[PDB]
């Protein structure tokens, strides 16, 4: 019975919790995809050249 | 803010002999600096630049010069200091000794860039450590009892049962009547060693918090110093910068000491006693200091080191100068163990500098100040009489002194002799300890005054 | 007791691991989402290089940055087939402003025997005179730069900030 | 030249070329973030420097800015219950100017806090156009209630008086005083900037007659120690070297503490500051907490190595300039054995050759000329005061061996010795003070201190010493022959001196008797312990073997009442003071009649 | 040993220039 409770115990979570968390995460990905990326690409574009301060 | 200037690559090495790298024509190179070598067969090495002359610079690589070219070989300069990414999604996982992933996972995503130097805490705003843990170990709670924030190491040799009892205080880790994260380093263990750790924790379901960084005997030396300093700074990084209560576990600092030797004899530096370093004082202290708490933080760090001391000598360099830097010292003993006590608690050597505060009438209660000097006492004595007795007779001794014979007897097997799992509470420890003070008369307890002895010696 | 502490251990290691391969399918989850944001900001900077005049404007600064972080007397430009002709007028640019900013007078070449390889999206590669130091400032290399020094915002600004900081 | 330029760094040292107009010993600022360094070798055009801050991140190209001076404190009010890092730096100012919890080591914070307003008064008794030496007070600015900090004109200068402030508030960076003395005119403020390697002028030394009473009975009666003397405490961990020295600092005679931690725990500083502000003293009637007397100099092993050099003259300097104002300044160095393992990390970088054990040949040098700073002598100047300075320095041998080139070198330089035991800490014997090695060297400069307050005492230390060592001679028979064998003259020097060991010697420092014991205490419990053990010679050498006498198995179960008086003579509390005097006879007169019956 | 040791590494560095 305890062997019984515990695969109960399985997929419980396991597709519940893990699965709700990567979809969770995959929302919040393309709500702040694009201004991530603006700043990004533009710091590659903002080269500025100093020497060594000696 | 950020560094954006390409890192230079020299491929201009001019000398290499043990694991010192010599780089020649480097422009403006910079103390403590982290490179990247690339060897001519494409295996990517990691080193630090520990001396800069003009334009020379001294490399040293962590994973050893073995192929190291002269032609062919490039290093990449990484402008910056040795910083490790730390995060709080860098718990609950197993790390190498460098910085890598083992368990078939990513790479952290790096919350901040932490120095793994750190930097030393201003000591007016470091607030002194009152609230007392409870192990669940006699030997420890009662008598040399610790404090969250207080470093204390456990005094070893090799083949004594030191892992044990450092699972057996990570699972029984408790406020005196929300839970603690554990960073573990294992420093040049066996696998055996390892395993045991990794299968301790894996069984008490702490491993949602355990920070486990693992540094096996066949990874190399030069790794094992910068091992302790990427535990640390995660540990600083949960407590300071996370608000959380973290015990570190570190293990072994003799693997440690042992391979700073290593690295000093080759840099060819000024040697102390037994062929150690004269900085392994302050080496040994930029990881030990490291603990405590603040004032503006409601986390904290706590430290127990394990060491193994060499052929059980306590005045060894290991134990001596750990001893000189932390707030006293749990010796497990070899002679204790062949007896079969699991925690083989010689209390004589054992020292808790920060039980004092912990201990109290709002602490745990009025007799833990008074019943571990008696105990202490009544230890000390009767053991200078077990080494009488050995050399004159068993019979021809003070008729008070068979008494201490039958509490050494009673001690070493009632008090310190608990088991693996047993947790006792501090309320507990103090009960047992009035029971093997009741074989004693009442005006021989000297240490304790007449005043605590009417409530608690008639019982 | 044997029978029943085992199980119980066994259970408990078993329910132990399955919070480890949780945990870490959903950070390695974490990882893709980072991957392919590398490798669409890979794409993008490509669409950069087609266009010409922010490329070159781009380009004079970036073949200025090898060469104001290395000083030299002689210095080595190893470019791209296609760009060529616009790193050309890019050293050519950047030598009269080499000499105001320093005193030294640099040599340049431009290397025609060896070029960067076709998958290589653009950038320069500026070695000394001798083939020993290098100043390796491509795209693919501005990009690693700068994606190393923001995953710490490029996590807080993307996925949800830590509720315990400070 | 302005500044220099870094060759190499290694470790705390860095060489700096472009260097040629510099001196030794001089106060440099290496890097972008101004690291306070100092020259110790130079080498024609370049000068090597050691750093007291971490050297980390800097590079070759980074400038080295040259000052012209000396490391050097400034010296004024705000400085009671401050505390300070090796070159000075105010530690609870440097936590609020930054609101984090570690130091940015970049950051030159003053000293003394250029804001605070301190209420200045005149001589009295100087008026304008009056003559004026170096170190003589012309005002006085009361600190605490406890401090009246005495402002005094530096030792260098002198002239006459033009200019003197009116009585008000004023800051550290007010003109004070004006002295011409060519026909030039020098200003003066409450500060003064003092280099900490240079000894401080003054008139003659003196010898030193009052002795220090560091509370302790063990400490206080076999060892004494004088104010003006050299104190070394050597030990392993754990034996008590801090509880030593935190109940010198509450509970001594002198004016004003200093306790410079060098290479100390970073909870050891913690823990002064907590209950420092709580325990008060009573000087005047008033009570005021010992806070106000005490200033740290706070340098911990976590901290970089070279500052513990800086943090031991940081630290002396403050203790000679407190003794210039008349105060008897008691200073606690912890631990000196760091400072040695400073000079051998710090001589090793720079590849010089090692005297025994790794430390360098002027080893020796540098303790001798940091004791020999410690005298009661009398100040410069006119009011003609005169002020002491102690020095209680500890020592940390490694594995507890007292044959080390630290301690060996400590011992052939001061003149108190309390050798710390392990095997007296293993057992729970506090203070672990060893009565056997330990000496002191002023016994000849104290016994005339002693025939006219105590007029009894130096008769019983020179038997109370005879008996403790007469236990150790015979402690040897009874290890390797048995006590069944002893004479009887002889088993009662071995209770007697059990009865001190255990009484006399040990000493609870938690407890709230114990904690501090005032000298008639002292010569008190040892009249009656030392009377009891020569009445007990009686007993034994008069009616020695005719008649069926008294053989000291009698004794101890007739006097089991009169014991326990004598073993809880260590009970009485300060809430009596002529009670316990009366107490005192009062057990000797069951003492006095008990032999009798 | 190591002065001994550090006399011809001195050795050395006095061979080298002269
Ligand atoms: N007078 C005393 N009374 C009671 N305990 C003491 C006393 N002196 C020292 N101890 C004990 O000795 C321990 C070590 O003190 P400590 O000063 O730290 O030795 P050390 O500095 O040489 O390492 C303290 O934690 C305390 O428990
Ligand atoms: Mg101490």
């Amino acid at each position: 019975q305890a062997a019984m409770g515990s695969q109960g115990n399985l997929s419980a979570e396991v597709e519940q919790a893990t699965r709700r968390q990567v979809q969770g995460m995959q929302s919040s990905q393309q709500r702040n995809r694009e201004r991530v990326l603006a700043q990004l690409l533009g710091m590659v574009c903002d080269v500025r050249p100093q020497v060594h301060p000696n | 803010n950020y560094l954006s200037q390409p890192r230079l690559t020299y491929k201009t090495v001019s000398g290499v002999n043990g694991p010192l790298v010599i780089l020649d024509h480097v422009k403006f190179p910079r103390y403590a600096e982290i490179v990247h070598l690339t060897l001519p067969d494409g295996t990517k090495r990691s080193g630090q630049v520990l001396e800069v002359s003009g334009s020379k610079a001294v490399v040293q690589v962590f994973e050893g010069t073995s192929g190291i070219d002269a032609k062919k070989t490039s290093c990449e300069f990484t402008g910056d200091i040795l910083r490790t990414p730390v995060s709080e999604d860098m718990l609950g996982r197993v790390f190498n000794g460098s910085g890598k992933p083992i368990d078939r996972g990513p790479v952290v995503l790096a919350e901040d860039f932490l120095d793994i130097m750190g930097q030393p805490i201003n000591p007016q705003c470091r607030i002194y450590p009152e609230e007392m843990i409870q192990t669940g170990i006699s030997a420890i709670d009662g008598m040399n009892s610790i404090a969250r924030g207080q470093k204390i190491p456990i005094f070893s040799a090799a083949g004594l049962p030191h892992n044990e009892i450092a699972a057996q205080i990570c699972r029984q880790a408790g406020l005196v009547k929300e839970n603690f994260a554990i960073v573990f380093a294992a420093m040049g263990v066996n696998m055996e060693t390892a395993r045991f750790f990794k299968s301790d924790f894996e069984e008490n379901g702490s491993m949602d918090n355990v920070c486990l960084f693992l540094n096996l005997a066949n990874d190399p030396t030069i790794e094992r110093i910068i091992t302790p300093r990427l535990a640390l700074t995660t540990a600083e990084f949960l407590a300071y910068q996370c608000e959380k209560h973290v015990l570190v576990i570190l293990t072994d600092m003799s693997s440690y000491a042992e391979a700073l030797r290593e690295v000093s004899a080759a840099r060819e530096e000024v040697p102390g006693r037994r062929g150690f370093p004269g900085y392994m004082y302050t080496d040994l202290a930029t990881i030990y200091e490291r603990a405590g708490r603040v004032e503006g933080r409601n986390g904290s760090i706590t430290q127990i080191p394990i060491l193994t001391m060499p052929n059980d000598d306590i005045t060894h360099p290991i134990p001596d100068l750990t001893g000189y830097i932390t707030e006293g010292q749990i010796y497990v003993d070899r002679q204790l163990h062949n007896r079969q006590i699991y925690p083989p608690i010689n209390v004589l050597p054992s020292l808790s500098r920060l039980m004092k505060s912990a201990i109290g009438e709002g602490m745990t209660r009025k007799d833990h100040a008074d019943v571990s000097n008696q105990l202490y006492a009544c230890y000390a004595i009767g053991k200078d009489v077990q080494a009488m007795k050995a050399v004159v007779g068993e019979e021809a001794l003070t008729s008070d002194d068979l008494l201490y014979l039958e509490f050494l007897q009673k001690f070493e097997r009632n008090f310190i002799a608990q088991g693996p799992y047993e947790n006792r509470t501090v309320y507990e420890t103090l009960d047992i300890g009035w029971q093997l003070l009741r074989i004693f008369p009442k005006e021989m307890l000297k240490r304790i005054p007449q005043s605590t002895l009417s409530e608690f010696y008639p019982r | 007791e044997k029978k029943e502490k085992q199980i119980e251990q066994q259970k408990k290691i078993q329910m132990s691991n399955l919070m480890n391969q949780a945990r870490l399918k959903v950070l390695r989850a974490r990882d893709d989402l980072i991957t392919d944001l590398l490798n669409e900001a890979k794409q993008r900077l490509s669409k950069v290089v087609k266009d010409t005049t922010r490329y070159q404007v781009l380009l004079d600064g970036l073949v200025l940055q090898g060469l104001y972080q290395l000083l030299e007397p002689r210095m080595i430009v190893r470019c791209r087939k296609q760009d060529f002709p616009l790193v050309k007028a890019a050293v050519q640019k950047a030598i009269p402003v080499y000499k105001v900013a320093t005193k030294r007078d640099v040599d340049v070449q431009i290397d025609q025997e060896a070029y960067l390889p076709e998958e290589i999206a653009g950038g320069v590669e500026i070695y000394n005179g001798d083939r020993k130091i290098k100043v390796s400032n491509t795209l693919e290399s501005r990009l690693d730069l700068i994606a190393q020094q923001m995953m710490p915002e490029v996590r807080g600004a993307l996925f949800g900030a830590n509720a315990n900081r400070k | 030249s302005t500044f220099g330029y870094v060759h190499g760094v290694s470790g705390p040292v860095v060489t700096a070329c472009d260097m040629a107009g510099a001196a030794m010993y001089e106060l440099v600022r290496v890097g972008h973030s101004e690291l306070v360094g100092e020259i110790i070798r130079l080498e024609g055009d370049m000068a090597t420097i050691q750093v007291y801050e971490e050297t980390s991140g800097v590079s070759v190209g980074d400038p080295v800015l040259r000052t012209g001076k000396p490391l050097s404190v400034e010296l004024g009010p705000g400085i009671m219950g401050a505390i300070f890092d090796g070159i000075q730096r105010p530690l609870s100012d440097i936590s609020s100017q930054t609101q984090s919890i570690y130091i940015p080591r970049g950051v030159n914070v003053s000293a003394l806090s250029r804001d605070v307003k301190w209420d200045f008064t005149p001589c009295k008794n100087l008026r304008v156009g009056s003559h004026i030496t170096g170190g003589d007070i012309y005002g006085i600015v009361n600190e605490n209630s406890l401090i009246k900090h005495k402002i005094m004109l530096p030792p260098r200068n002198r002239g006459t008086v033009t200019y003197i402030a009116p009585p008000g508030n004023y800051d550290t960076s007010d003109v004070v005083l004006e002295l011409e003395f060519e026909g030039i005119k020098e200003k003066f403020s409450m500060v003064q900037v003092w280099p900490v390697r240079q000894v401080r002028p003054v008139t003659e030394k003196l010898p030193a007659n009052h002795p220090l009473l560091t509370g302790q009975r063990v400490l206080d009666a076999l060892f004494p120690c004088v104010q003006g003397g050299t104190t070394a405490i050597p030990g392993a961990f754990g034996c008590g070297k801090t509880v030593i020295s935190q109940s010198l600092s509450k509970y001594s005679n002198s004016d004003v503490i200093i306790y410079v931690g060098c290479g100390e725990r970073g909870n050891e500083m913690s823990e002064v500051l907590r209950d420092f502000p709580e325990l008060t003293m009573e000087v005047d009637g008033k009570v005021e907490s010992i806070m106000k007397r005490t200033a740290l100099v706070a340098n911990t092993s976590n901290m970089p190595v070279a500052a513990r050099e800086a943090s031991i003259y940081t630290g002396i300097t403050l203790s000679e300039y407190f003794r210039d104002m008349g105060y008897h300044v008691s200073m606690m160095a912890d631990s000196t054995s760091r400072w040695a393992e400073a000079l051998r990390e710090i001589s090793g970088r720079l590849a010089e050759m090692p005297a025994d054990s790794g430390y360098p040949a002027y080893l020796g040098a540098r303790l001798a000329s940091f004791y020999e700073r410690a005298g009661r002598v009398k100040c410069l100047g006119n009011p003609e005061r005169e002020g002491s300075v102690s020095i209680v320095g500890a020592v940390s041998p490694p594995g507890g061996d007292f044959s080390d080139p630290v301690t060996s070198a400590t011992l052939g330089i001061v003149q108190v010795f309390w050798g710390l035991d392990k095997k007296l800490a293993q057992r729970k014997h506090f203070p672990s003070v060893n009565w056997l090695i330990s000496y002191s060297k002023y016994m000849r400069a104290l016994d005339e201190y002693y025939d006219k307050h105590f007029t009894e005492f130096v008769p019983l230390r020179t038997k109370a010493k005879e008996i403790l060592q007469e236990e150790e001679d015979l402690a040897e028979i009874v290890q390797l022959v048995g006590k069944a064998s002893l004479a009887e003259t002889d088993k009662i020097t071995l209770e007697v001196a059990k009865l001190i060991k255990d009484d006399f010697l040990q000493q609870n420092g938690y407890t709230p008797y114990d904690r501090f014991c005032p000298f008639y205490k002292t010569v008190g419990m040892l009249s009656n312990m030392i009377a009891f053990y020569d009445m007990a010679r009686r007993a034994v050498e008069t009616t020695a073997q005719s008649d069926n006498k008294i053989t000291w198995s009698i004794i101890r179960e007739h006097m089991g009442e009169i014991l326990y008086k004598l073993s809880s003579m260590k009970f009485k509390d300060p809430v009596k003071d002529g009670e316990a005097k009366i107490k005192a006879d009062y057990a000797q007169l069951l003492e006095d009649m008990q032999n009798a019956f | 040993f190591y002065r001994l040791k550090k006399i011809q590494e001195k050795k050395k560095i006095l061979k080298e220039k002269s």
